[PDB]
């Protein structure tokens, strides 16, 4: 609901503004939900960080259907996939030690 | 205070650049020491 | 321009005509059949394009395995059909839109007629079943026009060899439900011809 | 008036001059993910499929940015710039772009079939006019793959408007070298077929069209 | 934006002659298919031998290049630039008329 | 010509209607849908036959859904109109083999097999096209293989 | 609550679509084709539902 313009009372740029918005908004809090889904990648353990990717993945792709949307996108939720491949990674045969047992 | 550690970003800050535009990292250009071992790597 | 003849016959009593001035319209008579006489040169010039799809390895040695239809003779054919038809129909409305759809049903027939006699032997070289086809593809163009149009299509119907017997006429009035296989598909592209 | 028409002239050459220069910075720009690609491999390293993920991001801007730029302006221009900007910055780009590394028999078709898509990348900009850049490049960057010292006489003697032919012969060279100087290890190698390269770098080298030095 | 003060506009630092200038002989035309890999390599590479490449470089791949919004602008203006040139340098209707 | 929705596209189309200038509002319909198309494409060669796959179920299956909604919009609006509808859609296909020879340039034919199911899938609301595909392979029999 | 009716749309409505079809295609999914082809209705979102 801010990119609902009958454009443009800015008029700046002409619908070039919540690019700007969604963009530094990625920008700071990126950072934030970096360590967020760094520290806190033990706080997003194998379980509903699935559900936490299925509730990312789609929020990414029914964007604007897409404005700009990459770094947060790609690069977050790339990391998501590097955090679930090094869970299931010692959730893997280390973690089926007991058939070496 | 543009010293080794702390010169690039603070300069790089709002009113910040009130420092010049290429003496944002050279900011004590205005000094006798301008900025401690080569205040020029910006510009370019 | 007679309009402007009648209301310039005004003050203007000379008498009013004396249509050997419509001479001029003569020469716009003229003119008209240099008008559409040079479009309908070209399209019939582009229909003579026509004979490079059904004489080269249509009613060949044809199996024809029931593709109803298949007839690119008349398919691409009654496309530029409608492509003509198209582009000219709103503000041409009623201009040689139906005229040139009547003559172009003219030269369309007459030109496809002319093909079926090399191939009179009605299974060349494949066409016992393409005995069908051409029924089919001949059955193709019950669009929308005249029936004189469908007189010469008829009697492009006997032109083969059987096309003779009255096995042929029946046959193909069984060989009719495939015909309404091909009317809903393809339906809505030459459905503009209607 | 003629000041001031002249003068729209000049900030017309200027800014589709700039336009063409970004396109062609961002060709080179793009050809600096060889810039690293990961250590292009020794001799082979099979497999070896594909396809240096950068290069097809320089696929996919390119294509996008023509995309828009077929857009926005007129065509004449369009097919100007990013014509002359495009096929020469890619024949260059494959000329700086031989100074690599140590090579490889399989890499080579690796690097090849990277090469043959931008050259159908540039020719899906545009290829019913001169795109010999795949030609040039292909048999050059193919030639740096052959290894044929009597090719490489024979080669050149025939064909690649080559002109940095020092750098060029000496990669190739350093081609067929470079198959050598890690056919084997420790040495890697003798350099007895660049002792071969050596009296081949005064002959099939230094007989460099009559200019007999390279 | 020149004015460097901070940046490297490799871009404007390819805005220098001969390079510009045989660039304006290559905008002549354009260039009319005397595309100097000469002229193109030359000055295109000259200012990118600085690595070159190379091998190992020292250069681009978003070192400076200009975003996408300063594309937009400068393919904007261009539009605008060649939609006045027709209108506006049209009517010089000789010769102070 | 701003909305890749359906509703404003749907509703000013037929208060284009409402005021009877449909031919030009059919014509801007249609820019609309090319445009659309146009720029569906824009997002991705990968490699080749994925890609013609793509290329063609965006294009026959927005021409197809295009024509439920001339149909749906142009209700009682006669033959002439449909008869721009095959204008475009013939435009569209002679587009579509463009971009296959786009690149030609260097193809094996399951690519072929997609695109002639698709444009069956045009055979299901009835317009042949294949025979232009069978000129297609007539005079491009080189990369068929 | 906009949110919700957004993602409701999406997470509810689409992925079940577009992993619906294809079922026709495998794999080449969540993207443009299906972009394409979904396109259905309760396309219908974002007329006045947040706004």
């Amino acid at each position: 609901d801010i990119n609902l313009n009958k454009a443009t009372e800015f008029i700046l740029v002409d619908n070039n503004y919540n690019s700007t918005n969604e963009f530094w908004d990625g920008l700071m809090d990126r950072l934030s939900p970096y360590l967020s889904y760094f520290i806190d990648e033990k706080l997003k353990t194998e379980e509903d960080m699935i559900k936490l990717k299925d509730f990312l993945c789609i929020y990414v792709a029914i964007l604007e259907n897409f404005k700009l949307n990459i770094e947060p996108l790609y690069k977050i939720l790339v990391s998501i996939f590097e955090k679930f491949c090094s869970v299931s990674l010692r959730a893997f045969d280390d973690e089926f030690q007991i058939l070496l047992n | 205070t543009v010293q080794p550690e702390l010169l690039e970003s603070l300069t790089k800050e709002g009113h910040l650049a009130d420092i010049g535009r290429d003496i944002i990292q050279s900011y004590i250009s205005n000094r006798e020491d301008f900025n401690h071992d080569n205040f020029i790597n910006s510009v370019k | 321009a007679f309009p402007n003849i009648l209301q310039y016959f005004d003050d203007a009593f000379e008498w009013n005509l004396a249509s050997k001035n419509l001479e001029l319209f003569s020469l716009l008579s003229k003119m008209e059949s240099s008008i559409f006489g040079n479009y309908l040169s070209d399209l019939k010039i582009n229909l003579r394009d026509t004979l490079e799809e059904k004489f080269h390895e249509i009613n060949w040695p044809m199996y024809t395995s029931n593709s109803f239809r298949v007839g690119d003779y008349i398919i691409e054919a009654l496309m530029i059909l409608i492509v003509v038809h198209s582009e000219c129909f709103r503000i041409g409305p009623q201009l040689i839109h139906k005229i040139l759809i009547e003559t172009q049903i003219f030269i369309a027939r007459y030109l496809f007629e002319a093909f079926k006699p090399y191939v009179g032997n009605l299974s060349n070289d494949g066409s016992l079943q393409i005995i069908v086809d051409l029924e089919f593809f001949q059955k193709v163009m019950g669009p929308l026009l005249e029936k004189d149009t469908e007189a010469t299509l008829r009697a492009c119907l006997q032109n083969c060899f059987q096309n003779d017997t009255n096995r042929l006429q029946k046959c193909i009035n069984e060989i009719n439900p495939i015909v309404s296989a091909n009317l809903k598909r393809t339906a809505i592209q030459f459905a503009a011809f209607s | 008036k003629f000041d001031e028409t002249i003068d729209g002239f000049k900030t017309l050459k200027f800014k589709l001059i700039t336009i063409l220069r970004f396109n062609i910075r961002a060709l080179c720009i793009y050809d600096i993910g060889s810039f690293f690609q990961n250590t292009k491999i020794w001799n082979m390293d099979v497999g070896s499929i594909e396809l240096d993920q950068n290069i097809a991001s320089l696929i996919s801007e390119l294509r996008r940015t023509e995309s828009k730029l077929k857009q926005q302006l007129p065509e004449k221009e369009k097919n100007s710039i990013f014509i002359g900007l495009d096929i020469v910055n890619n024949y260059a780009l494959i000329k700086g772009a031989k100074s690599i590394k140590v090579l490889n028999h399989n890499g080579i078709k690796k690097m090849l079939r990277n090469v043959n898509v931008l050259q159908h990348a540039y020719r899906n900009l545009s290829s019913e006019p001169s795109k010999i850049n795949m030609n040039v490049t292909m048999n050059f960057y193919s030639l740096c793959g052959s290894s044929e010292a009597e090719l490489f006489e024979y080669i050149k003697d025939n064909e690649l408007p080559h002109c940095s032919v020092e750098d060029l012969k000496t990669i190739l060279r350093l081609q067929f070298s470079e198959e050598m100087h890690r056919q084997l290890k420790r040495k890697e190698q003798s350099k007895e077929g660049a002792r071969t390269k050596i009296g081949k770098l005064k002959s099939k080298l230094n007989a460099v069209h009559t200019a007999n030095e390279k | 934006g020149t004015s460097d003060r901070h940046l490297t506009r490799k871009i404007i630092t390819a805005w220098l002659q001969n390079g510009i200038l045989m660039d304006q002989e290559q905008k002549i035309l354009n260039g009319d298919e005397t595309l100097f890999h000469e002229e193109s390599i030359e000055l295109f590479k000259e200012i990118p031998h600085f690595y070159q490449a190379g091998k190992g470089l020292s250069k681009s791949d978003l070192f400076n290049n200009l975003t996408l919004d300063t594309i937009l602008q400068f393919s904007a203006s261009v539009l605008w630039i060649l939609n006045w040139l027709p209108g506006l340098k049209k009517a010089i209707n000789i010769d102070e008329v | 010509l701003s909305s890749n929705e359906i509703v404003h596209l749907k509703s000013g189309t037929e208060n284009m209607i409402k005021l009877g200038l449909p031919e030009q509002a059919l014509d801007l319909f249609l820019q609309n849908r090319s445009n659309f198309i146009q720029d569906l494409i824009l997002q991705i060669v990968d490699n080749p036959t994925n890609y013609l796959t793509q290329l063609a179920v965006i294009r026959f299956q927005t021409i197809k859904k295009t024509v439920e909604d001339f149909q749906d919009i142009f209700k009682e609006l006669g033959a002439k109109i449909s008869s721009i509808l095959v204008d475009w859609c013939s435009d569209e296909v002679d587009n579509h083999f463009k971009l296959i020879d786009k690149q030609l340039l260097n193809l094996s034919p399951g690519s072929i097999k997609s695109s002639r199911k698709q444009i069956d899938g045009l055979k299901a609301v009835g317009l042949d096209f294949v025979y232009k595909l069978d000129e297609f392979i007539k005079k491009n029999s080189d990369k068929i293989r | 609550v906009g949110q919700e009716f957004v993602a409701i749309y999406e997470n509810e409505l689409l992925p079940q679509w577009l992993e619906t079809r294809s079922k026709m295609k495998l794999t080449n999914f969540k993207f443009n084709s299906p972009i394409e082809i979904s396109m259905r209705d309760e396309s219908f979102l974002a007329k006045l539902n947040l706004g």
